[PDB]
């Protein structure tokens, strides 16, 4: 019994540690994605059926 | 329960500390057995000349390295914000 | 319980264990406390956990730290290996 | 760039951005831990 | 209407076990000799 | 002048003086959709106010486009001028509190 | 101080020997005001002479703002910017305040641990004495041993 | 007879709920520092001030907001050329006449 | 559940009606109404429109009268 | 693609590296193929190398 | 009487690190503070939309009276506040 | 108030108010496909940015749900009606990048490319100025 | 866990014990028709689901993805900028949101955001600090972290200071080198 | 006992692509340093057709 149980909690808790540990690197990659960015340059792009039109800021 | 009321009463908890008297346990003895190895009694605290000397003798000693250690700690604390841990250069 | 095996719980806890019904509901209770703290504690406080001069350096980085700063390796480690784009061909 | 004939590309490919490069080792990173959940669990399939 | 209340600087010296950081002085030594004394005296400090 | 001065006098100068840039009141989600509605409804307040000539109407036409596609813009600029754009409704002749 | 005025658009510069502490704030409000010059706000006009502030009262003072970076090299090397020096005359004028306040402070650790230890030895005295009273037992018609 | 339910479980877990969410509003409002002064009007700074001028007598009463703006859409233009504010004043002044 | 007794302490019997002759007065009648028939029921069912009535009409004074004397930048008039 | 030839060459100087695309066939068609040519492209082709090779020198100067 | 308030060092959060201030194009370090200044403004947005919504106000009165000190002094002390938990990062 | 519509002080002393240029790509046909083009994948139109350089992308879709993907790119963002997406990107290297659409979108799903050609910034704006 | 029916089973007060469980367990059941079979099915039940050790793995999980869930809820509807309950903000145009902007600078800097974002270098190999200056102040300014993010990312050292190339792959280092080629400013 | 040797096998197995990560982060990094397989002001545009 003592040795069943403790294989049991194994069973339930190795993968929660897994997923403990994939976590924060979850978080990371999302923040780094939602990352207000000093951006410069904006090209506005639209999907029609069946092409893709681009929007340009032209030089001055 | 009963709290804050004129029905209050001691909890089945409270009541559960006050029956552990402990009586007849003594788990600190060794500590006493230990001091009393030392002839502290016999030697000074006994006769009160002696007593006398031991709290006089013993603050002189006990004054000065306390000192000396907080001292040293102060010191460490305030590792390069002191005036003896910076030598001042003079200005060419 | 937190990552507790409940046969220990059991043994070395009985009075708090005797009534197991009771002892789910904490169970329970306990951890859907520390799922909402984490949310309100660990991820909303604003403005909160962007003092970057303060990152912990633990033991170890330190053990690390000076047995490379003691050899040249720090210094190498540090130093810029490259800063041109071009080599010159001969 | 552009898809090249029978390749791998296991987790990626030609990245080109710095997000790209975050994307690939994303999957490098937990590829290992994929290979242990598999190899732990298939060796025990037996009598 | 009192005046806005100063914040709570993070000085050295403000921990019970902890002294004034004698280079922090040296340098305020130099910025108040060629700044604050133009208009400003120090009636009440000396040199020694 | 000072290093503050675009977040003071309006949250709008952050995006003016960065006009490719996320605007402190929409940064939050990757959806501009209503970042584009409300440079639009600033365009129209502008002209009511200066008229379509001035400079800053047409700056406000172009910090619009920076986050309005073309195809959308199209379509209500022709609203607009027709006189049915719900964004450029003179206030008293809005609807929004009449019947509830 | 006639003088002074005269020369200061009639204002007086202040003795800054204690005013370290002289100001609610203390030491936090020499470098708030060194630090707390400002444009002035919307309506109100300042005259010649008169800067803007947060931190002194009315908001109005007659002293130019003082700080500007890279008015002194610092002997050190330390960066000279308007926020060093405020940092760094603040510390000198609260030490010129009260020059011995590092051995207030030595003395007082020194003390006050002590007075904790102190604390303890009367602390098991009282428990001491006050035991005989503590667990007496007072019979009228029993009798316990 | 016997129960499952907390013997006032509709009204308990109803004003309930609507207590904890209310008090954990003010919470969340007063964390952010969010105003929560009620405010019913529009805040469109030059619109505002042609209405106190309105209120004022400097505008004439019943004057329409497009025959206040500096750019007209087409609609607006149809109205101008049917619009008399000096008649309908008068209208109105009649029915109060009329009234008392 | 938990047993209980019955909490209506009034007069169980009026008599035997005799054209409303030797009968309590009305107000007392519509209590001892209730106590029969119980108060669970008519505080249950007025909650909720009390609520929400004394809600709404605590705007008259939290929402429109206090809001006329609330506003610190209207108290102020123009060229005064 | 010059990342995956940069990781090929590190690849095979540390190590056996085999790539099946070197091998293999990459379309079906191949079987049919052997002979077969665009000759209209091989005119276009070799004028457009031209055209670039005098360009090239002009580029030069 | 005294310059400052005592605590405890846990109580005092004193930086941990030192970043320089950074070099300007001319080479002259630029203010660390005029750095944070923008920052810290962010921050306060609250209070500067109630100062910013005073300055219209003001602005439309055809009288000459009407002042912002009051919602400024409320911005700057939240602008100040904001800096002093993290200027001293930056200075030596 | 002219003031509660901020504008660059340049351009109130008269600087040209910037425009904007809109062009259409398309697929390149089967019967039009030239000796080196990549099939399924070569547009008559591409998209020309500069390296090294901060770009947000807004992406929205005019019918029907699209998808803007770009596999060296990282970007793979859902052209959805009713959603102005931004996408922010940071090229490190020249060269050309191939994507198509990524939702089912019609008949022509996998007739409509994405190809995005990273250049110099001296050569983009060279490019820019021309076309 | 006691096999005979005369040794009572523990109970403690509340709304989630013993007593509670068995008042509620057999109000819908046509087999407990009598009390000792009643006590038999109900000890049965309680023996089988509430003496199973593993069963208590389960209780803490539910437990802690529902708190989530429901503070991941509440949070939306008490911060989130884009959600709208009360409608004084909705019946105005948008130029003219100002209570709904004040959730929009708070609501974009989360602590834990913050707290994450300068651990970006353990995901990327050529400049990790592309993103973290910006001049305009919505969010913090970021320093890249000292360590690896704690678990799977062997692959990297454990300390960046260890690591022989992080110096040379920075955007500091980037910039000079494109910079001394006029190819572009950053 | 024995499933211990499937964790040691799967986590041999598995350091095995640890390795081959580590070698690909310094390969990616001396790319854009040192590889002459990255160039620039190498592409120009095509134009349209
Ligand atoms: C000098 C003074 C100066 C001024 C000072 C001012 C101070 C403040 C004053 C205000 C008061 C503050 C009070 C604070 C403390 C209150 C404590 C208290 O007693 O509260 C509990 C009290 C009652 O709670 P309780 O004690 O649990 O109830 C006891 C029951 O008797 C227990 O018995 P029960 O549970 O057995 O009850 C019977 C129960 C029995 O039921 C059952 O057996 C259970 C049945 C459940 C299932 C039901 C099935 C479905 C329904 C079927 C039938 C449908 C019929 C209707 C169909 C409709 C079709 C359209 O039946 C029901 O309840 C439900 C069935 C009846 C019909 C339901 C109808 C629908 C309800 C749902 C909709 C409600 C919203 C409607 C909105 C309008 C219409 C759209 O609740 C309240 O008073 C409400 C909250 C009060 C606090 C918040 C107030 C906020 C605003 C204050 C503003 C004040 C003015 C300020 C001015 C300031 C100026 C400066
Ligand atoms: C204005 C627009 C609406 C108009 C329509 C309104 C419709 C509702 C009208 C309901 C009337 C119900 C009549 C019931 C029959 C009474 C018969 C009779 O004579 O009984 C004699 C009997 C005689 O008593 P008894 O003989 O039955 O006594 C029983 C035995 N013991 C003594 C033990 C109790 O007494 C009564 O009148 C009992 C009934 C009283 C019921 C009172 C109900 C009030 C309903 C109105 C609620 C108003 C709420 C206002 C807001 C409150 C805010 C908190
Ligand atoms: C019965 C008596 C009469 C009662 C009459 C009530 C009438 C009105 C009822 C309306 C619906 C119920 C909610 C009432 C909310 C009142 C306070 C209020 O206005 O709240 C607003 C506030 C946000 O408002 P804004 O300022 O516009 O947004 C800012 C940016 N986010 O919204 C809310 O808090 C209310 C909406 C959410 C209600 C529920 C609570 C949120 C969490 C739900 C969790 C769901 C999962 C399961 C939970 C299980 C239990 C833990
Ligand atoms: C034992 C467990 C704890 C060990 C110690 C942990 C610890 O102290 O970590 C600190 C360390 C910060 O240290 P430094 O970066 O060095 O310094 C900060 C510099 N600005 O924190 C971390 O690494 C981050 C820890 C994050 C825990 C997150 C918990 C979960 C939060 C919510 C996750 C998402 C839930 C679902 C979505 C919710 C949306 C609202
Ligand atoms: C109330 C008591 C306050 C005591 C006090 O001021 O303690 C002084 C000092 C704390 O100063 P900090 O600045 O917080 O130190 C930070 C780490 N260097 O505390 C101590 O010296 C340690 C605590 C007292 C120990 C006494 C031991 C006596 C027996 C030997
Ligand atoms: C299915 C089985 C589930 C078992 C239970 C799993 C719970 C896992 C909780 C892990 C929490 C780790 C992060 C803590 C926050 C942190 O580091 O966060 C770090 C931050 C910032 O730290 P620094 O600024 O000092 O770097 O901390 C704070 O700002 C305050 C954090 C307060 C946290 C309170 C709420 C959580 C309480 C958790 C109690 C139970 C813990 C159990 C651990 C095993
Ligand atoms: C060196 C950098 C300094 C420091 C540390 C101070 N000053 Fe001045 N100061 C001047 C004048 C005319 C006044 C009086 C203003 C008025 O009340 O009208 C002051 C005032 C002060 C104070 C006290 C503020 C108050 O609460 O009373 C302090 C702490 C202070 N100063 C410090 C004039 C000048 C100068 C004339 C050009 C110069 C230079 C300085 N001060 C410089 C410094
Ligand atoms: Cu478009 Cu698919
Ligand atoms: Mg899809």
């Amino acid at each position: 019994y003592n040795l069943v149980m403790k294989v049991e909690f194994l069973f339930f808790y190795l993968p929660t540690i897994i997923v403990f540990g994939i976590c924060i690197p979850v978080y990371t990659i999302n923040f780094a994605q939602e990352e207000v960015i000093y951006t410069t340059m904006t090209v506005k792009v639209t999907g029609r059926q069946w092409y893709w039109v681009y929007e340009v800021e032209s030089p001055t | 329960s009963g709290f804050g009321t004129s029905y209050a009463h001691d909890p089945k908890w409270i009541e559960d500390w006050m029956a552990r008297k402990r009586v007849g346990v003594d788990r600190m003895d060794w500590f006493f057995r230990a001091f009393n190895r030392l002839r502290l009694y016999e030697l000074f605290f006994k006769s009160t000349p002696r007593f006398y000397a031991f709290m006089v003798i013993g603050g002189l000693l006990g004054s000065y390295y306390w000192s000396r250690f907080w001292e040293q700690y102060w010191i460490r604390v305030n590792k390069g914000r002191l005036y003896k841990d910076v030598p001042y250069v003079y200005p060419p | 319980s937190i990552f507790t095996p409940m046969d220990w719980m059991f043994y070395y806890f009985p009075n708090y264990s005797r009534d197991k019904v009771a002892l789910m509901a904490r169970q329970i209770k306990i951890h859907f406390a520390i799922g909402f703290a984490l949310v309100f504690l660990v991820y909303h406080p604003p403005y909160k956990g962007a003092d970057y001069g303060n990152f912990h350096k633990s033991p170890l980085y330190w053990y690390k730290y000076n047995q490379l700063e003691r050899s040249g390796q720090l210094q190498e480690n540090l130093r810029i290996k490259r800063d041109w784009f071009y080599d010159e061909d001969p | 760039d552009i898809p090249w004939p029978a390749r791998t590309d296991w987790g990626g490919h030609d990245p080109a951005t710095p997000f790209a490069e975050l994307m690939i080792n994303t999957h490098s990173m937990f590829w290992p831990v994929a290979i242990f959940i598999y190899v732990s669990a298939i060796y025990m399939v037996k009598k | 209407k009192d005046p806005p209340s100063p914040p709570d600087w993070p000085f050295w010296f403000k921990a019970f076990s902890h002294c004034h950081d004698i280079p922090s002085c040296r340098r305020g030594y130099e910025v108040y000799r060629q700044v604050c004394a133009t208009c400003h005296a120090a009636r009440f400090v000396c040199f020694r | 002048e000072s290093a503050d001065a675009l977040f003071v006098g309006t949250l709008d100068r952050l995006t003016a003086e960065h006009p490719h840039t996320d605007d402190p009141r929409f940064a939050f989600q990757s959806n501009q959709w209503n970042n584009c509605e409300l440079r639009f409804t600033q365009f129209c307040r502008c002209t009511r106010e200066l008229g379509e000539d001035d400079p800053r109407c047409k700056y406000q036409y172009y910090r619009a486009q920076t986050v309005c596609h073309e195809f959308l813009l199209e379509d209500w600029m022709e609203h607009r001028h027709r006189g049915t754009c719900d964004l450029d409704i003179m206030p008293d002749r809005q609807v929004i509190h009449m019947r509830g | 101080e006639e003088a002074a005025r005269f020369a200061n658009q009639g204002a007086s510069p202040p003795d800054l020997s204690q005013q370290a502490a002289a100001h609610h704030g203390g030491c936090d409000y020499i470098m708030s005001l060194l630090t707390g010059y400002r444009d002035p706000p919307a309506g109100v006009s300042l005259r010649s002479g008169l800067y803007y502030n947060t931190y002194f009262p009315g908001g109005a003072i007659s002293m130019p703002p003082p700080l500007n970076d890279g008015a002194i090299e610092y002997e050190d090397g330390t960066p000279a910017v308007a926020s060093q020096m405020a940092k760094d005359v603040s510390q000198f004028l609260t030490w010129a305040q009260d020059p011995q306040h590092d051995e207030r402070k030595l003395i007082g650790l020194k003390m006050s641990t002590a007075a904790l230890v102190w604390l303890f030895s009367i602390s098991v005295w009282n428990r001491h004495v006050w035991t005989m009273i503590k667990t007496r037992r007072i019979d009228f018609t029993k009798t316990v041993y | 007879g016997r129960r499952l339910l907390h013997g006032n479980y509709f009204t308990r877990y109803l004003f309930g709920s609507l207590a904890v969410i209310w008090i954990a509003e003010y919470a969340a409002a007063c964390q952010y520092g969010i105003p929560r002064h009620r405010n019913p009007n529009w805040m469109w700074s030059w619109w505002l001030e042609k209405q106190n001028q309105i209120k004022n007598g400097e505008i004439p009463a019943n004057t329409p907001g497009y025959a206040m703006v500096k750019w007209n859409n087409e609609a607006e233009q149809r109205w101008l050329k049917t619009l008399n504010v000096e008649a309908m004043n008068e209208e109105f002044a009649r029915r109060r006449e009329a009234y008392y | 559940h938990i047993p209980h007794p019955v909490k209506y302490v009034g007069p169980r019997r009026y008599g035997r009606y005799v054209y409303g002759m030797n009968r309590p007065p009305v107000l007392r009648q519509v209590k001892d109404w209730i106590d029969w028939t119980g108060w669970n029921s008519v505080f249950g069912g007025f909650s909720f429109q009390v609520a929400f009535g004394l809600m709404i009409v605590s705007g008259v004074y939290l929402n429109n009268y206090r809001a006329t004397h609330t506003l610190y930048y209207t108290n102020k008039p123009d060229n005064q | 693609n010059p990342i995956t030839r940069y990781l090929d060459r590190r690849r095979a100087e540390r190590g056996p590296y085999y790539l099946m695309s070197n091998v293999l066939p990459y379309h079906p068609h191949f079987l049919w193929m052997r002979n077969s040519h665009d000759y209209e492209a091989a005119e276009a082709l070799a004028a457009r190398r031209e055209k670039d090779r005098e360009l090239a020198a002009k580029l030069e100067a | 009487a005294r310059a400052y308030c005592g605590r405890f060092a846990f109580m005092l959060d004193y930086p941990k690190s030192y970043h320089p201030p950074r070099k300007n194009e001319d080479g002259d370090y630029v203010d660390p503070r005029t750095d944070m200044l923008p920052k810290c403004a962010a921050e306060c947005s609250e209070w500067l939309t109630e100062y910013n919504a005073c300055v219209q106000r003001i602005k439309m009165r055809t009288d000459g009276r009407g002042n912002c000190q009051g919602q400024y002094e409320e911005f700057a002390m939240c602008q100040d506040h904001c800096i002093a938990h993290e200027l001293f990062h930056y200075l030596k | 108030s002219p003031e509660d519509y901020p504008t660059p002080q340049k351009y109130l002393e008269g600087a040209p108010i910037p425009s904007w240029y809109s062009f259409q790509s398309n697929l390149v046909g089967d019967m039009d496909l030239k000796p080196g083009m990549a099939r399924m994948l070569e547009v008559d139109k591409r998209l020309t940015v500069p390296t090294r350089t901060h770009i947000r992308f807004l992406i929205t879709g005019a019918d029907v749900i699209h998808s803007w993907s770009v596999p060296s790119l990282g970007i793979k963002c859902d052209a959805t009606p009713g959603r102005l997406v931004k996408i922010n990107t940071f090229i490190q290297r020249e060269g050309v990048f191939y994507g198509q659409c990524s939702e089912l979108c019609g008949t022509l799903h996998a007739f409509m490319p994405i190809v995005v050609e990273a250049v110099s910034p001296e050569a983009f704006a060279a490019h820019a100025k021309k076309w | 866990p006691p096999t005979r029916l005369s040794t009572p089973l523990y109970s403690e007060g509340g709304a989630f014990t013993v007593n509670w469980w068995r008042n509620r367990y057999g109000l819908y059941s046509r087999r407990q028709t009598d009390p000792m079979l009643a006590e038999f099915l109900f000890r049965q039940q309680v023996k089988e689901w509430f003496y199973d050790v593993p069963s208590y793995n389960y209780a803490a999980l539910v437990g802690l993805a529902l708190g989530i869930l429901v503070a991941v809820i509440w949070r939306h509807f008490l911060f989130n900028p884009d959600v709208y309950v009360r409608r004084q903000e909705l019946r105005k145009m948008w130029p003219d949101r100002h209570r709904q902007f004040a959730y929009a600078v708070p609501y974009l800097n989360p602590q834990l955001k913050n707290l994450l974002l300068p651990y970006k270098n353990s995901f990327i190999d050529n400049e990790p600090d592309y993103a973290d200056y910006n001049p305009v102040g919505l969010r913090p300014q970021r320093v890249m972290a000292i360590r690896r993010i704690p678990g799977f990312f062997w692959a990297i050292p454990q300390y960046f200071f260890e690591d022989p190339l992080y110096t040379s792959c920075s955007t500091k280092n980037m910039q000079t080198i494109y910079k001394k080629l006029g190819y572009s400013e950053l | 006992r024995d499933w211990l040797i499937g964790v040691m096998l799967g986590m041999y197995l598995g350091n095995l692509c640890v390795q081959q990560h580590r070698q690909y982060r310094v390969d990616m990094k001396l790319f854009y340093l040192e590889a002459p397989e990255h160039k620039i002001n190498w592409v120009k545009p095509r134009g349209d057709l």
